[PDB]
């Protein structure tokens, strides 16, 4: 899952109990307090409301445990250790596919693929928060001329094709900018960013087009997000974090704990290296050191495959900042694969605790809607599962 | 004091320095006639082992050792007032109260904080008072008497 | 007050711009005031309504 | 201790000095590895 969900003292008791647990935190904690000066721990035990870091000063009137440089590191790390608990005692099966939404795709590759170091994945995931501070414009009181909103295109006759119509015609017509974020649930949940007066104009026409709203049905605005991203206005500031990934991220990694289990943002197909698969990034991203590759496919001589997984990899992730995370695709995909590899019974787990329910429930909603074939298909959370996950019962 | 602060550093992760000016006394053992600062502070050279020795105390505090030397006050001091004169005589300083205050910012400079985080620092703020070979069973007590 | 109107007599002659002074009643003798103090200067810095 | 033998010895009149000697610790600063010693006797200086 994602960030949001986030609670105060989550998976803190699985810290106290599991010994897995504990070496994930410690070690992530220990890497924190010498190089930041700061701990996890700390944050996640009891929420603080202001903290000065190395170079930086952080201050929420609420608390920092929701500051996204602290929010997403608590994510990655109270997943991650989890994993740790449930590969310990061996519940992890061999052929497991995995995938994740936005900053929880970093911890999905850490845990499954082993792709860098628990200390090593708290610095790209902090840096990476820290780098989602600065990229947009602000007022002096912090103020945003931009916003997200949540759609649900359900409620009325109105399909996927009918939202991407209606929100390219009002980004045409006022001149004003409105995109589609994040495709999340195919009939259900939608995420659009751009000027205030899109989202409001967006708002307006769902009110009028519905003929049974009278309380602005199906759109909810999302607090705290004042940045455009995953938009087109976000492109500029990849380069650096593409250098950043390449530092912590080395040549030394699985390809196949990678290969097919793996399913990006920016790509909403499952990883494989090909000469199909890298042409399909470029397209979606355009960029030097993929457009080469593809040039001259003729490198075939065996030292270059992992050395080729390991920049794909990277260049997914860091134009995963760009490019719309698309979460119906991804589910979609697991039914195009399923269906042609068989359908037999599927589980399909959670991990993060409390994060655990979200993108569950949506799935458990994806499952209803499209997935009304009636298949046996299980739905489990690693907060509210957990009897189920261990089977202990 | 200093305990209750590096706790407070740590638990709320601070690695900032907290530099801990120690108002030392100036030069013990070469006056008699002061009776309280002269030996009370001799143990700040035992304090500076104190954060030598503990390992975690480095990242919360500092310590910064200053040696407040001859500083008059009119109400304290208001008999050592008239021989200030005096002991000046014998080519050393005496400091005012802004004189001293200025020599105590000087070592929350930016140049002498960076140096207390690298080790500990002892300053001698005295004016000379410690090379003294002036009496102090009668310049003091004269003085006083 | 006498004290008090010292510290507000000193502040507003030498206070430059960004400066923020705090006058507190404290004994440095008690343990309990030197806990109670600093748990007072390292909590929050919040004012609830 | 030491006043209450110095006031034995002066209300009973003495003239006689009563030799104390002071148990100091070895060498204070050169070890770091004692934790006690050290420390603690270095003032017996200040004592003098």
């Amino acid at each position: 899952p994602g960030q949001g969900i986030q609670h105060k003292g989550m998976g803190m008791e699985v810290r106290a109990r599991s010994k897995a647990a504990r070496k994930v935190w410690d070690s992530a904690d220990k890497f924190t307090r010498e190089t930041l000066g700061f701990s996890v721990l700390h944050v996640v035990r009891d929420n603080p409301t202001s903290l000065i870091a190395s170079g930086v000063h952080y201050h929420h009137p609420d608390g920092v445990l929701f500051l996204t440089q602290f929010t997403q590191v608590a994510m990655a790390t109270v997943a991650a250790a989890q994993v740790a608990e449930m590969r310990e005692q061996g519940a992890f099966v061999e052929g497991a596919i995995a995938c994740g939404h936005s900053v929880g795709e970093y911890t999905a590759l850490a845990c499954v693929s082993g792709v860098y170091e628990l200390e090593a994945l708290l610095e790209v995931v902090f840096h990476r928060g820290s780098k989602m501070h600065d990229i947009v414009p602000r007022d002096e009181l912090g103020r945003s001329n931009y916003r997200l909103a949540a759609i649900r295109p359900s409620q009325i006759d109105l399909d996927d094709a009918d939202v991407k119509d209606f929100v390219a015609e009002i980004s045409e017509r006022t001149g004003e900018f409105l995109e589609i974020v994040n495709f999340n649930l195919r009939g259900s949940q939608y995420a659009i960013a751009g000027t205030v007066a899109g989202l409001e104009a967006l708002e307006e026409e769902i009110e009028r087009r519905r003929q049974i709203t009278g309380g602005k049905r199906s759109f909810i605005l999302v607090p705290g997000i004042d940045v455009p991203f995953h938009s087109s206005v976000l492109r500029v500031g990849v380069a650096d974090f593409r250098r950043s990934l390449e530092r912590v991220m080395p040549r030394d990694k699985d390809p196949e704990l990678i290969i097919g289990r793996y399913i990006p943002n920016l790509v909403p197909r499952p990883f494989t290296l090909d000469r199909d698969f890298i042409q399909e990034i470029r397209d979606l991203v355009p960029a030097e050191p993929l457009d080469e590759v593809l040039a001259d496919y003729d490198t075939w001589r065996n030292e270059k495959p992992k050395e080729l997984c390991r920049k794909v990899v990277i260049e997914l992730l860091a134009w995963q900042f760009a490019s719309p995370v698309r979460w119906i695709e991804t589910q979609d995909l697991l039914f195009i694969e399923e269906a042609a590899g068989g359908l037999g019974v599927e589980r399909f787990v959670e991990i993060g605790v409390k994060s655990a329910p979200t993108v569950a429930g949506l799935a458990t909603n994806t499952l209803k809607l499209p997935e009304y074939s009636h298949s046996t298909v299980e739905v489990l959370n690693s907060e509210r599962d957990a009897a189920v996950l261990f089977a202990t019962d | 004091l200093i305990s209750g602060l590096s706790k407070i550093g740590a638990e709320r992760d601070i690695a900032s320095r907290l530099h801990v000016v120690l108002p030392g006394s100036p030069n013990r053992g070469m006056f008699g006639g002061d009776g309280a600062y002269g030996e009370a502070k001799s143990a700040l050279d035992a304090l500076e082992n104190r954060w030598s020795a503990e390992k975690s105390w480095a990242e919360r505090v500092s310590l910064a050792h200053a040696l407040i030397g001859w500083t008059k006050g009119t109400g304290l001091m208001g008999q050592n007032d008239a021989i200030v004169s005096a002991v000046e005589e014998a080519g050393v300083t005496t400091y005012t109260t802004d004189e001293m205050a200025a020599m105590l910012l000087d070592l929350c400079t930016v140049e002498t904080k960076v140096a207390a985080a690298g080790a500990p620092v002892k300053v001698d703020l005295t004016g000379g008072l410690g090379d003294i070979k002036i009496d102090m069973a009668e310049l003091a007590a004269k003085a006083r008497e | 007050d006498d004290r008090l109107a010292f510290y507000k007599q000193l502040y507003r002659d030498h206070a430059r711009f960004d400066a923020t002074l705090w006058v507190v009643p404290a004994n440095m003798a008690s343990y309990s005031d030197i806990d109670k103090l600093v748990e007072w200067v390292g909590t929050e810095q919040t004012e609830s309504l």
